[PDB]
RNA sequence: CCUUCUCAAACAUUCUGUUUGGUAGUGAGUGAUACUCUUUGGAGUUAACUUGAAAUUGCCUUAAA
């Protein structure tokens, strides 16, 4: 089927055309009509299978049907376990609403609380917020208009339960209304606890729908960027995909690499969907180049036959990253080597790697030979305002992602050396980041 | 870590604008026949004093 | 309104150094002494063009 | 006697270290009114008939220096030991120590003012230095640290 | 306790024994001053040892020059414990090559070179590389 | 001249040796890839250990392939130009690029003796800056002052040591003189030092560089010049301290001892 | 707390082309096997790399007073 065969408003149709997706996916084709009808639906759709747009489009349709002013109510609420997923969903919502006149915003853990409170007071008709900060905004912020909750959707309930927000989810359900609220949810899988949570939230009888060496390098925090740059320079003429934990960091790294006179491609949620698809196709068909992508962007995206898979930043979903290699080896003609960067304080991930029992190899590099571009990077940052701002934004995003990592036992902000990270980013003086240390 | 972020302004990474304003004011004064350029002053004084 | 002679000359250098590629002009250290945004540069170029060829 | 915070001053640098610091600072004298005025007039004259790098100067304003500190931008800070409103400078050494910015106490505010074309400068600090003097700046920082923090480690004790 | 022998490092280039003796002679009298030097080249290693007749002079010199800045070098001076007498320190100077091994006749070394070339060919053959002449 | 068959056999043996049956290229990519020829002589320039460099004429110097192949390496090839203080103001980077971009060569930076003594005085900074560039060109006038300003560490290697380049025409500085002398050095010369010892070595570059036949021609051309220059002795083509492959055998030199 | 040996000729005078000469250095440490040499003791050459200018001993008077 196609989006043209649905009762979609003209601005929504124009936005969908701007996205570039005209053929409905199986999950989308099966979920969009029931969602538009208002029936509660839950499923085990895999992440990145287009379910995000699948349940976003009905929300926009409901908003366009009600046509209530931004001051009237809060409209739709979206809960996601991770900050990166929240940013991706907000970007998708903004892309879809470009034509639409409704308001949208985010509430992300570790962000400016005052700004989020002001935005909520102004009125947001499409809110995407993590449960941890969503509870705080619901409880200790006067003027919130959550009383008009029309729809509620939960993404990746299994991850939310695993992190430990089940009590937070119960509190949110208790606080939020249930009179006219239509409840839905989606996740890669669903356990007994997830089923109980769905039963608690989903008011009616919900509709059910179903559808290699672990190479790692131990490098210092300050020298990680230089080592990655040297690896890319000496591995040129190949195809390499780099995984990061922040879209801002990906954009900054891509811009810096382009400025250093070496072609590089970026793939982040903040990029326009049409531009995202064009860049992905160009990288796939080029047969040579380097792609810098975020974890969430490549979570469900197709993986061409790439020679290397580099996990520069800690994975957002450790289990998915651990299990990826098994299928990645079979899915590529030439088994793409997997590379991971581990801080000396991040050696705890070796315990999980051993628990996986997959083959592993410890690569080594000489400290004598390195790109040695620290002085040039510092001069460029101190001389260029745009590059300085991009680097600062990337550093802030990386710190925020690190602080929000579920694996607290392996990753901790306290153990991190801020000075070394700033030097790697090119800042002799680490810019301040509002991290709840 | 420092105390306050205070994102840096462009003026820190950009040449001073007050200096440009003063230079433009001096240019306007010279054009209006109000300020003698230093070279003109030197030329006039060289003829003078003798 | 009108643009100053110095501003017009600087815009002429931007034009016959990069043309219409505002992205490249954004990184022009020699001509773009002030690191202005792409939007401001494009607006100034359009204003200059409206009064010229 | 006086409390530990008082008498922390007057334990200035030795003759050689102070002389070297002042010699280094004399290479970054901010342009006086006449120098800046003549430079601006020359620039105007050039513009009349038809890209310089960032200027380097010593930052000395008390408010400006205090703003520079607590942001780790400053590298060396000079503190006058004869400030009549002592409260204006009592907190500077401890704040610098907390921020880790190297600091020193020099004799006389007029000496600081002379190197900045001012009658009296409460403080004098350096933020950025030329690549030529970067090694010299590091050497002076190390010498000041050795001669002040270790030699006068008890400056914050024994009332 | 501490002895009169003093160890000084971080000596600026050109700060030779004579200059050290002249500068330290003010503090009482110095028994002997020695500066480390390289054998092939006569330049100093930027560290030497000096002995004082009296321990008070040694301690005064150590206090005065503990962290003295000397044209880019912060001199560090230490007073060794009781004993630890200075060892030998040759006054090395520049070494100039002298040629002496040309006494062998040219005829003998011709055959020696031929034999060495044959042995080299045999060795490179033994190394897994096939070559001739 | 020596038959080309021996040189062909030597290069084929080197090619065989380069391939044999832990991520970055520490020393392996340079040990079994470097090509050099060892020339023996009776105390090359025994009178004095001057740092003079001899620019052997080469039809196809490795500089162009070195720049072409330097992209896929951590170390980036660069060219350093050193000129006197008086002539640096006249020399402009834009003019040099415009007059040299046609040939394809580029100049990364231009330096003067004043800069070396003020900004690069520090030993650490001097070492960091010098190591960046692989090709160093210095005005004939300032080469005598360079060793004092730049120290002796840069002279420990052929790449780091300066190379004399003419920049004066009719006793007056001429832009075209430098513009074409740099081209001649880049694509028509091969610098090599003259050590104060019996052994002399010339670095011919990596194995993946100019084709073996071109490598053989370059070796023959270098050997002819060396024979015409000094009373050289047995010559061997050697990889990084790998088995030596003799190429020339001189006997009349021994009788002259 | 001073600064560093910033060119000389022959031919050609297409205004720059050919040939020659002038370059004696912070030290320490690590380190890839060839050259001769005199026979002994090692003398000079030969890849590569770290460094805060780092470091424990190789048997003339006016910057006058």
């Amino acid at each position: 089927e196609k989006f043209e065969e649905l009762k979609l408003s003209q601005p929504t149709l124009k936005a969908i055309e701007k996205m570039g997706f005209t053929t409905m996916t199986s999950v989308q084709a099966r979920t969009i009509p029931p969602l538009l009808a208002g029936r509660d639906v839950l499923g085990a759709a895999k992440t990145g299978s287009g379910k995000t747009l699948a349940f976003l489009i009905p929300a926009i349709e409901l908003l366009h049907s009600l046509k209530f002013k931004p001051r009237n109510g809060t409209g739709i609420i979206v809960i996601t376990p991770t900050r990166e997923l929240a940013l991706q969903i907000f970007g998708v919502a903004r892309e879809l609403m470009e034509f639409h006149s409704q308001t949208f915003g985010i509430v992300i853990g570790g962000a400016n609380r005052r700004q989020e409170a002001e935005k909520l007071m102004k009125g947001v008709n499409m809110l995407i917020a993590t449960p941890g900060r969503l509870l705080d905004h619901l409880q200790n912020t006067k003027g919130f208009v959550f009383k008009n909750l029309k729809a509620l959707i939960i993404d990746e309930a299994d991850r939310i339960l695993e992190i430990g927000f089940e009590d937070e989810m119960r509190q949110i359900i208790k606080i939020l209304p249930n009179e006219d609220r239509q409840s839905m949810l989606f996740s890669a899988t669903q356990t007994t606890k997830v089923e109980d949570l769905a039963r608690i939230s989903l008011r009616p009888g919900p509709l059910f729908i179903n559808v290699l060496e672990q190479g790692y390098v131990v490098c210092d925090s300050d020298k990680r960027f230089l080592l990655l740059f040297s690896f890319l320079k000496r591995n040129q003429k190949k195809k390499i995909i780099v995984f990061l934990s922040s879209c801002n960091s990906v954009k900054y790294y891509a811009e810096l690499l382009n400025y250093i006179d070496l072609p590089v491609l970026e793939l982040h949620g903040k990029q326009k969907q049409q531009k995202r698809t064009n860049t992905f196709f160009e990288f796939c068909n080029a047969e040579r180049g380097i792609l810098i992508c975020t974890d969430v962007a490549a979570r469900g995206l197709d993986i061409p036959a790439v020679d290397w898979i580099i996990q520069f930043d800690p994975p957002d979903d450790p289990r998915d990253y651990i299990h990826r290699v098994g299928r990645t080896a079979r899915g590529t003609k030439g088994k793409g080597k997997s590379l991971m960067f581990l801080t000396p304080n991040e050696l705890g991930f070796l315990r999980y790697l051993k628990a996986s029992k997959v083959p592993l190899n410890e690569y080594e590099f000489p400290e004598n030979k390195i790109a040695n571009v620290q002085s040039q990077l510092e001069k460029l940052i101190k001389s260029n305002y745009y590059l300085h701002q991009t680097a600062k934004d990337g550093y802030r995003s990386y710190l925020q992602a690190y602080a929000s990592h579920s694996l607290k036992t392996v990753y901790q902000i306290d153990k991190l050396d801020l000075a070394k990270v700033a030097k790697s980013y090119g800042f002799p003086v680490p810019p301040k980041v509002n991290i709840t240390i | 870590m420092p105390l306050t972020a205070v994102p840096e302004p462009k003026r820190r990474f950009v040449p001073s604008k007050n200096e440009a304003k003063r230079v433009m004011k001096i240019v306007r004064a010279i054009r209006e026949g109000r300020i003698i350029p230093p070279k003109k002053l030197k030329e006039m004084k060289e003829k003078e004093k003798i | 309104r009108s643009q100053s002679e110095r501003e017009e000359e600087w815009l002429e250098k931007l034009y016959k150094k990069h043309g219409d590629d505002y992205k490249k002009m954004f990184f022009d250290k020699k001509l773009n002494i002030y690191q202005q945004s792409e939007g401001d540069l494009k607006r100034r170029l359009l204003r200059w063009k409206k009064r010229n060829g | 006697k006086v409390p530990p915070t008082i008498a922390q001053f007057q334990y200035t640098l030795d003759r050689n270290t102070a002389a070297e610091t002042f010699k280094l600072f004399n290479k970054y004298r901010p342009e006086t009114a006449a120098e800046k005025k003549e430079r601006l007039t020359k620039e105007a004259a050039a513009v009349a008939e038809g890209a310089s790098p960032k200027p380097y100067a010593v930052k000395y304003g008390l408010n400006h220096v205090v703003a520079l500190i607590e942001n780790k931008k400053a590298k060396l800070v000079l503190i006058a030991n004869d400030v009549d409103p002592i409260e204006l400078v009592v907190f500077l050494p401890a704040l610098c120590k907390k921020m880790g910015v190297p600091y020193a106490i020099v004799k006389g505010k007029a000496r600081l003012g002379t190197l900045v074309n001012q009658k009296t400068s409460a403080v004098a600090a350096l933020t950025e230095v030329r690549a030529e003097d970067e090694a010299a700046l590091a050497k002076l920082v190390s010498t000041i640290d050795a001669n002040f923090a270790d030699k006068y480690d008890e400056v914050k004790k024994h009332w | 306790e501490y002895s009169g022998i003093i160890y000084v490092s971080r000596l600026p280039h050109g700060f030779h024994e004579k200059e050290l003796s002249k500068y330290f002679a003010q503090f009482g009298d110095l028994k002997e001053v020695r500066l480390a030097r390289n054998k092939k080249t006569g330049n100093s290693r930027h560290y030497g040892f000096l002995e004082f007749v009296n321990k008070e002079d040694a301690m005064i010199a150590q206090e005065s020059m503990n962290n003295y800045l000397l044209m880019g070098h912060l001199l560090q001076v230490r007073v060794l414990p009781k004993g630890a007498k200075i060892e030998k320190l040759y006054k090395y100077k520049k070494r100039v090559l002298v040629e002496k091994g040309i006494t062998k006749p040219v005829k003998q070394l011709k055959d020696n070179m031929k034999q060495k070339h044959e042995e080299r060919i045999k060795k490179l053959a033994k190394s897994g590389i096939e070559f001739k002449w | 001249a020596i038959p080309r068959e021996r040189v062909i056999k030597a290069v084929n043996e080197l090619i065989k040796f380069t391939s044999k049956p832990l991520l970055e290229d520490d020393e392996e990519e340079l040990k079994k890839d470097l090509q050099l020829i060892v020339v023996n002589n009776k105390s090359f320039t025994g009178t004095s250990k001057s740092f003079k460099l001899k620019l052997l004429n080469v039809k196809h110097s490795f500089y162009k392939p070195w720049k072409e192949a330097s992209a896929t390496a951590v170390k980036d090839f660069k060219v350093l130009l050193i000129l006197k203080d008086s002539d640096i103001k006249k020399v402009s980077e834009d003019d040099l690029f415009d007059q040299l971009d046609s040939e394809g060569i580029k100049v990364d930076e231009i330096i003067c003796g004043k800069d070396l003594k003020t900004v690069y005085k520090a030993y650490e900074a001097r070492n960091a800056f010098i190591s960046q560039f692989s090709l160093i060109l210095a005005d004939d006038s300032i080469v005598t002052s360079l060793p004092k300003l730049m120290g002796g560490k840069a002279y420990n290697k052929v790449e780091t040591t300066p190379i004399s380049i003419r920049t004066h025409a009719n006793k007056e500085f001429s832009l075209t003189t430098l513009t074409n002398n740099i081209k001649k050095v880049y694509m028509n010369q091969l610098p090599v030092k003259l050590p104060r010892g019996t052994t002399l070595n010339v670095h011919l570059g990596n194995l993946e560089w100019l084709r073996p036949e071109e490598f053989v021609d370059n070796v023959e051309l270098i050997s002819e010049q060396l024979i015409k220059a000094y009373q050289i002795r047995s010559i061997f083509i050697k990889t990084n301290r790998s088995p030596v492959l003799p190429l020339y055998y001189n006997q009349d030199v021994l009788d002259e001892l």
